Formats: C-alpha cells, structure tokens, sequence
C-alpha cells in the first residue's frame, strides 16, 4: 500500500538510522523501489529528504538541555523522550549536572525515572541535611492573623 | 512587579527547604490567576497522591490559599472551581515566623555545647551538672562521684559540638540567606 509503504520505508529508516545512498534504501528492504516512497520522503519527515546527496537523519547537549528547559517556561511541561533520543543516556547528565544544571522529575525507581520540565535556582541544595528539613517538618507553620502578632511576639 | 518576587522568593523556599516537585505545582497555581482545577491535572500528567500534599503544604505554608471561585455548572447544578488565592501577605507571616524559630534554636544548641559545665555517670548514663557535683563533691574525692552507682561523673557537652552549632549557623544563616533578602526586599511595601 502506499501508506503501508511509506510507514515500513520510516520503520526501515529508523531501523538504518544511518545516512546512506537513497538508490541502498530502496534495496534495504526491497520495498520503496517506486516513486511513492521518494516524493513520500520529500513530502513526510519521516524519512528526511535533500536535494543534497543520499542521506536521511532525524527529523544534544546539557546546555541545550538547560536552554531546552528553559524554553519551556511557564509552559506546558515536557518529557525527556526527544532529549534521551536527541541525546542518548540523558538521565546520567541529569546525574551529572547537579545543583539544578539539570532538573527532573523523578517519577520512581522503577520506571528509569522519567522526568519533566523543571528549572532551578538551587535545585539539589543536599547539604542541608535531613535533620534541619525535619525540623522543617517538625516545626508546624501554624494558624492565621495571630501569627503576624506570633512573630511579633519573637520580636519580627 | 514586587509581587513576582514573592513568587521568585516562593520557589526558592519551595526548592530550598522543598524538593523540585514542589516549585511544578507552585508554578501551576502562580501560572493563572483563576485557573481551573483540572488545567493544573493535565500539566503534570501524574496521579493525585504526588500533587495534594504539594497544595496542602502550600496552603499550610500559607503562601497560597485554595479559595473558593464559585462557578455555576452548566447541568442545573452548581459546581465551584478550585482556583486558588495566592496569599501573599500570609506567606511572609508563616516563612519568616520558621527562620526566626529556627535561628533562636540553633542559637539554643550553640550555648549549650558553649561549655562542658553539666556532668554525667557514664554507668547510669545519666547527666549531671555543676550544683549537683558540688553537693556531691567532697574533700576526699577530688572528682564527682555518681551516688546512684557510686561512680565518677565525667563532663558532657566538650568544645566541640559548639564549633558543629555554629557551623550549623554559618551554614544557616547562608542558606536562608537568598531566602530572607528576597523576603526583606518585600519588606518595603508588605504586599
Ligand atoms: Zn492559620
Ligand atoms: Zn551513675
């Protein structure tokens, strides 16, 4: 079919993932031996098409990592799917650039923490240890207007 | 605006003393003034038991307050959104109330190991401190006995643990540093 072949000429593309000779594609799978698929590669970005010579690519770093996280600012929030296959093993530079040189969202540990859009000031900020965050937590922020008097009271 | 410093300041605070996760939803409800209640469900993409808590601290925080924007639904019933009333005035009076408990606390602890005055049985393993040890001091014994276990005390509190309070102070009083000159910088105009 013609979308049948086009979709498996994308798949055969995606599975060469290499830019070759447009004539070593069509024998790559000995299906887009027609016209359909060329005009198909010209017309559709799943198979790049150039009037340069034979060659199909996709249609990379920490800093366009972070420039990538900040052009999604009070916007919708993004996965890392174009950012891992953009650039392979992107959760490690995640690791890497820590102190919110790169931000996440940690789903869980089970499922390759799948992050999200995120910028930060600080990000990390691990030195403080638990004890004063559970101190945080311990100290209750407490009830309404009687707290400006509250902080009064402590002298603020 | 002074204001978005308020909401810069609220996600340091909320990224400082708070994980990432907790600026997301900080950002979801400064992103809109009235925004509905499931605009902020489709952003993050993620189930409730990872976005309630991050609103209920908020609202304990007191930074932001989930008001009650009334809507009419359009079913002959009457069904509000869940738009929240970011309260900025009470965000200065809950996150500067915590750094001043915190500060007079770590202020405790530093006096406390100042000085080893109190003293302790390390057999009773209980402490001790100066007017006990001279009631309990005598001519013949040079050192403090313990009558509980008729053992020598030893002092409690060394020198060390004052460097670790006030080391925890250095440490304090940068951390909260950008926290309060982002919250004294409101200070001016109290909005
Ligand atoms: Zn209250
Ligand atoms: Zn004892």
């Amino acid at each position: 079919h013609d979308s049948s072949k086009l979709l498996w000429a994308t798949e055969y593309i995606q599975k060469k993932g290499k830019p070759v000779l447009v004539n070593e594609l069509l024998d790559y799978l000995s299906m887009k031996k027609d016209d359909k698929v060329i005009e198909l590669l010209k017309k559709l970005d799943r198979i790049e098409f150039d009037p340069k010579k034979g060659t199909f690519k996709y249609l990379h770093s920490p800093s366009e990592l972070l420039k990538l996280l900040r052009s999604q600012v009070t916007f919708k929030g993004i996965s890392c799917k174009d950012l891992k296959d953009g650039w392979p093993q992107c959760d490690e530079t995640i690791n890497q650039l820590e102190e919110d040189s790169k931000i996440l969202v940690l789903r869980t540990k089970k499922d390759k923490t799948p992050r999200y859009v995120w910028y930060n000031s600080g990000g990390n900020l691990k030195c403080i240890d638990e004890e004063f965050v559970k101190m945080w937590e311990n100290v209750q922020l407490p009830q309404f207007a009687e707290l400006p008097r509250k902080l009064q009271d402590l002298g603020l | 605006p002074i204001d978005d410093i308020v909401k810069n300041l609220l996600k340091f605070v909320v990224r400082g003393f708070y994980g990432g996760s907790f600026v997301l939803v900080l950002d979801a409800i400064l992103f809109h003034s009235v925004l509905a209640e499931d605009d902020l469900k489709q952003l993050l993409s993620i189930n409730k038991t990872e976005l309630g808590p991050l609103i209920a601290r908020l609202r304990s925080d007191r930074l932001i307050s989930i008001h009650k924007q009334r809507e009419y639904p359009p079913n002959s019933k009457s069904v509000e959104r869940v738009y929240y009333y970011v309260k900025y005035p009470h965000a200065i009076d809950a996150i500067k109330w915590k750094v001043h408990q915190v500060v007079q606390r770590l202020k405790d602890d530093l006096d406390k190991n100042s000085e080893p005055n109190g003293y302790m049985c390390p057999i009773c393993l209980t402490k001790y401190t100066q007017l006990e040890a001279v009631q309990l001091l005598n001519f013949d014994r040079t050192e403090f006995l313990c009558s509980l276990c008729d053992e020598p005390l030893v002092e409690d509190d060394s020198g060390k643990k004052n460097k670790e309070k006030q080391d925890k102070l250095n440490r304090l009083m940068d951390q909260i540093q950008p926290i309060i000159d982002s919250l004294k910088k409101i200070d001016d105009s109290r909005i």
